[PDB]
């Protein structure tokens, strides 16, 4: 029974004995077996009333299940509530995943479930080291369970305890022979994925037990993984190696340097300084063997700086903090190369700190950068085009002139970005098509606010060519959200979400510039939704046609002049007229009404249910089918 | 000035060449080749469809010259069941 | 004898559309009650049953519009001692003849061609442009 | 503004008038627009005559009676007066 | 453009303005009575206004207005311009 599963999970839940004798007897064995055998649903997931014990603690009431009964620990669950909710897990996983070393005790002692392999084969051991209790692992090494089994996407229990604060998780691996040299899905030995973390103690036992020095997927030493996180002590602790060599050791010192300059939480322009002026130092000591820089072309998004082959021009820009943020940029662009996951993200920070100082253009070229190298990495730039949109609307809000190549580079962009985002919306099937389609659906509205943006700029006429020609090639397309909108919908609709921030004081909707923009780069006028709705059935249900007549005046005139039929109904059949729920939008709509035989007698034909099957041209059975 | 309009059964009406010309197919019919230019049947003849239809065209040209634009008191068209899915195919035919 | 999708055979159709629109496009006499049967049968083969003939009469009329421009090419430069006087009536006919070929293919125009392909009186206007006046456009400069 | 729908045999004119006149250019434009002489149009209105004075407004139609979406039928047999013949409109097929 | 010629019989110079921007106004009724002659200029312009630009109304001021005059009664002498 559902109701008796739910009372005995609430009696797990409280750890008593005696509600759960009650609740669990004076009964026959099957419903007692599948009482014990299966998961209850709370809060939308499912777990096992053994789940609900060990999490709060409670584990006599499972040791007396244990001892009463023959429950097993192989119930199919969750992993946890920590933003990963996948199924597929144990009972002792959560178990060890708990941080309560009796209720795995218990669990080992009678049907011990260490080697379980969930549809990510991750082992209780990957929770017991997630947890970083050394008491579980201990017993889980010693309860004869391997060690060596990696993930999917080689997920070891080394690393995973190297992620965190575990370091004793980690020695307790390394001297019972753990992996020396195990790679990952991305080439991470357990040094790139422990030097992120920063702990410094754990670098010094990888060390100690020569854990080596490879390049991982990105080709990205684990030295220069720790510059590019802004760590110096293990830097330091790897540079102490014997076998880093000159080179290595000085475009690491320069990475770190470059990587102080643009940072969040790590933000030191004298470290910045003082970083590049080691590296530099340790260049330009002898004069014979030099390694000298191999310096990239100037590259117009950092002004036109050419890096620094001179401690003379370094000591020259030391008080000048731009230069030094964006010499900072370009030699971490040529360290870490121009294919790099991490190299954009100190861009997108130093842009938003020339934006907060009202330097708009700096910030537009550097944005413009990383949107470039993050298209280029074929990665997910949603939340990008929505800084865009979100800095090109505090320009217009500001009263400050917006250069329209820059829009044209945008809107190309977004154009390229979207049918990215339809690849992979159909080629994801269910991995992550909620995501996906979250994506989809904000990628289309800052196409919408960029172009409700350009609408409001000055632009010559070969850049308003190009921005209809990068809006024609999107309407092509015919993009649709998950409600069947078209893009000339939700620049119709209401409804339609605007962000939170600055895009408010620009992107209002319904527009009509932007169905003019729209119609004119040839919109589907009479596209409809999924319900049906056309794109005049959703203007007409406008609740404030007074307070922006205007705008409501000029976006029916436009969708009716481009060819919107003003009598086609939606598949609950009703007339715009009917929908126009409005005293000002049924006068307009039928002020712009044009009267044809056709539309009468069609609305004749359906008001009658008349069969209409095979009897009528095939070009006009659509014409009865939305009249 | 008044145009003639022959249905395939006979019948003939005749409507105002302003009335008529409306319709795109039956101001293409009259013009090109044959207009016939005695300024008072400018007969065109319909093969195909029949008078009823060819009646609720006309009535249909007149109603729409009558109320091209108007006030808010337009009334309905009215169309029988029986003429409907038969005067769907005419407007057709004429793009009315 | 009513406005129906029916089975209707292409080549006798055709046939008589064809000597119409020839007649029409010489601007030669042509009853008046067979150009109003021409658009019966015009929107006859438009929406035929269960084979929609637009594709065909669209290639068709295409063909038709190449072969008499090549015929009044051939004409035109064979009369190279007033090519400009047999140009100019040529064109004078086939710009009369282009714009009542669309008069009569309004249907086709409006209910195949537009809702991509071009319009009957656009598809004659560039077909003499492609095949009577670019292969003459030396000739016709010049003199 | 009256909508009379007047017929003979076959023959089908829609004509629009005032409510306040008299039937004289009535007369004259249907003489005008058929090439008759003008001394055999004998006006009817269900099967019966009508004073040629008389205004048409008071003859049996009126604009709440005869409208452009719907006119009434006016017969006009002509002398050889001929006996009323209209034909009606072909019935639509019946629909299922 | 019309389908038929319409006879204005005028020649028609309509200064069209805004209402809430002009200061214009027509607080008193102003009964007026358009003549016959001007009769058909000013009932197509309330057709043309009305389907080149919807949903205004035109309410017309007789009293900033003129124009020729046609006196056929007169003999037409010495063509005068009066409200």
């Amino acid at each position: 029974m559902e109701g008796l599963a739910g009372y005995v999970y609430k009696a797990a839940s409280e750890g008593k004995v005696l509600t759960l004798a009650a609740l669990l007897l004076n009964r026959s064995e099957s419903d007692i077996r599948y009482l014990l055998g299966y998961v209850s649903q709370q809060g939308g997931q499912r777990s096992t009333p053994l789940i609900i014990a060990a999490r709060n603690g409670h584990a006599k009431v499972v040791r007396l299940l244990l001892e009463h009964y023959r429950v097993q620990t192989q119930q199919t669950g969750t992993v946890r509530f920590d933003g990963y909710v996948i199924d597929g897990a144990t009972a002792l996983w959560c178990a060890a995943g708990a941080g309560h070393f009796e209720v795995v005790k218990l669990l080992v002692s009678h049907g011990a479930n260490v080697n379980h392999t969930t549809v990510t084969n991750s082992t209780p051991l990957r929770a017991a080291c997630f947890d970083g209790r050394l008491d579980i692992v201990k017993y889980l090494v010693e309860n004869n369970a391997n060690i060596s089994i990696a993930n999917k996407y080689d997920n070891t229990c080394l690393m995973i305890a190297a992620y965190k604060g575990h370091t004793d998780v980690v020695r307790y691996l390394l001297e019972q022979r753990a992996d020396p040299n195990a790679k990952a899905h991305c080439g991470a030995t357990a040094l790139h994925f422990a030097a992120e973390a920063g702990h410094i103690d754990i670098v010094k036992e990888l060390i100690k037990w020569r854990a080596a020095i490879v390049v991982n997927g990105h080709g990205m030493t684990p030295l220069k993984v720790a510059a590019e996180s802004c760590k110096a002590d293990v830097v330091e602790l790897l540079l102490s190696h014997a076998d880093c060599d000159r080179r290595s050791r000085i475009e690491a010192l320069e990475l770190l340097g470059a990587s102080f300059a643009n940072d969040r939480e790590n933000y030191d322009i004298i470290k910045t300084y003082h970083y590049l002026y080691l590296a530099m130092l340790e260049r330009f000591q002898d004069g014979d063997n030099i390694l000298e820089k191999e310096v990239l072309p100037p590259i117009h998004a950092y002004g036109n700086r050419t890096e620094c082959r001179n401690p003379q021009e370094l000591e020259s820009i030391r008080q000048d903090r731009d230069a030094l943020h964006m010499e900072g940029l370009i030699v971490r662009e040529r360290i870490l190369g121009a294919d790099n996951i991490d190299v954009s993200h100190p861009i997108i920070y130093r842009g938003a700190v020339y934006a907060d100082n009202m330097e708009f253009e700096q910030c537009i070229k550097l944005w413009l950068h990383a949107l470039h190298l993050r298209q280029k990495g074929n990665r997910n730039t949603h939340k990008d085009l929505l800084r865009f949109a979100q800095v090109f609307s505090q320009m217009i809000h500001l009263n400050e002139t917006v250069k329209a190549p820059d829009i044209e580079c945008v809107l190309r962009c977004s154009v390229l970005e979207i049918e990215q985002s339809m690849n992979r919306v159909k080629n994801i099937s269910d991995a992550d098509v909620h995501n996906a389609m979250d994506n989809y659906e904000c990628n289309l509205y800052t196409f919408l606010y960029l172009v409700c943006i350009s609408t409001k700029t000055q632009c010559s006429e070969e850049d308003q060519c190009k921005i209809n020609k990068q809006i024609y090639n999107l309407i092509h397309l015919d993009p649709r959200t998950r409600e069947g909108f078209t893009l000339l919908h939700l620049a119709v609709n209401s409804n339609t979400p605007v962000d939170d921030f600055h895009t408010n004081d620009v992107c209002s909707f319904p527009n009509a510039l932007v169905t003019k923009l729209l119609l004119d780069c040839g919109a589907e006028v009479n596209a409809v939704d999924n319900e049906g709705n056309s794109a005049l059935h959703i203007i007409v249900q406008y609740n404030r046609p007074i307070s922006d007549f205007l705008t409501l005046h000029s976006i029916i005139i436009s969708l009716v002049e481009a060819g919107a039929h003003t009598d086609m109904t939606n598949k609950q059949n009703k007339t715009p007229l009917d929908k126009s729920t409005t005293g000002v939008s049924e006068i307009l709509l039928k002020t712009q009404m044009k009267m044809s035989l056709k539309c009468l007698a069609a609305r004749a034909v359906r008001a009658n249910d008349i069969n209409y099957q095979d009897q009528i041209p095939r070009t006009l059975e659509e014409f009865v089918g939305f009249h | 000035m008044y145009v003639k309009l022959i249905s395939s059964d006979g019948h003939e009406f005749i409507v105002k060449r302003e009335h008529a010309l409306t319709s795109g197919t039956i101001k293409a019919m009259l013009s090109g080749p044959g207009q016939f230019a005695e300024n008072e049947t400018n007969e065109v003849n319909f093969r195909e469809i029949p008078s009823h239809v060819l009646s609720k065209v006309c009535m249909y040209f007149t109603y729409k010259v009558r109320y091209t634009n108007s006030s808010t008191e337009i009334p309905e068209f009215p169309i029988a069941p029986e003429i409907a899915l038969e005067l769907l195919m005419a407007a057709n035919f004429l793009d009315c | 004898t009513s406005l129906k999708p029916r089975v209707v055979d292409f080549d006798e159709t055709w046939n008589k559309l064809l000597t119409t629109i020839k007649a029409v496009v010489m601007l030669e006499y042509v009853e008046r009650a067979t150009w109003n049967d021409r658009f019966s049968d015009i929107y006859a083969l438009c929406v035929a049953y269960p084979e929609p003939l637009g594709e065909r009469l669209y290639t068709e009329t295409k063909i038709f519009l190449e072969n008499h421009v090549r015929h009044l090419h051939k004409r035109v430069l064979e009369s190279e001692e007033q090519v400009l006087v047999m140009y100019h009536r040529y064109w004078e006919e086939y710009s009369k003849g282009a714009d009542y070929m669309d008069c009569l293919y309004r249907y086709l125009n409006t209910q195949f061609i537009k809702k991509p392909l071009m319009e009957i009186g656009e598809l004659a206007l560039d077909m003499w442009r492609k095949l009577m006046v670019e292969p003459l456009q030396a000739i016709l400069i010049r003199m | 503004d009256v909508f009379l729908m007047i017929r003979r045999h076959k023959t089908t004119i829609f004509t629009d008038a005032k409510e306040s006149s008299t039937v004289f250019e009535l007369k004259r434009i249907v003489e005008g627009i058929l090439k008759r002489p003008p001394d055999e149009q004998r006006l009817y209105k269900d099967d019966q005559l009508l004073d040629d004075g008389k205004t048409l407004g008071e003859c049996g139609f009126t604009s709440q009676t005869a409208r452009p979406q719907a006119p009434a039928t006016v017969g006009l047999a002509f002398r050889a007066f001929e006996a009323l013949c209209i034909e009606p409109f072909s019935s639509p097929p019946e629909l299922p | 453009n019309q389908d038929t010629v319409i006879d204005l019989g005028i020649s028609f110079q309509i200064y069209v303005l805004q209402a809430g921007a002009w200061p214009l106004t027509q607080a008193p009724s102003s009964t007026f009575a358009i003549p016959q002659e001007l009769e058909k200029s000013v009932q197509m312009f309330e057709l043309f206004y009305s389907q080149h630009f919807s949903g205004r109304k035109l309410t017309w001021l007789h009293y900033l207005c003129t124009g020729e005059v046609k006196m056929n009664y007169l003999g037409k002498p010495y063509v005068a311009m009066v409200t």
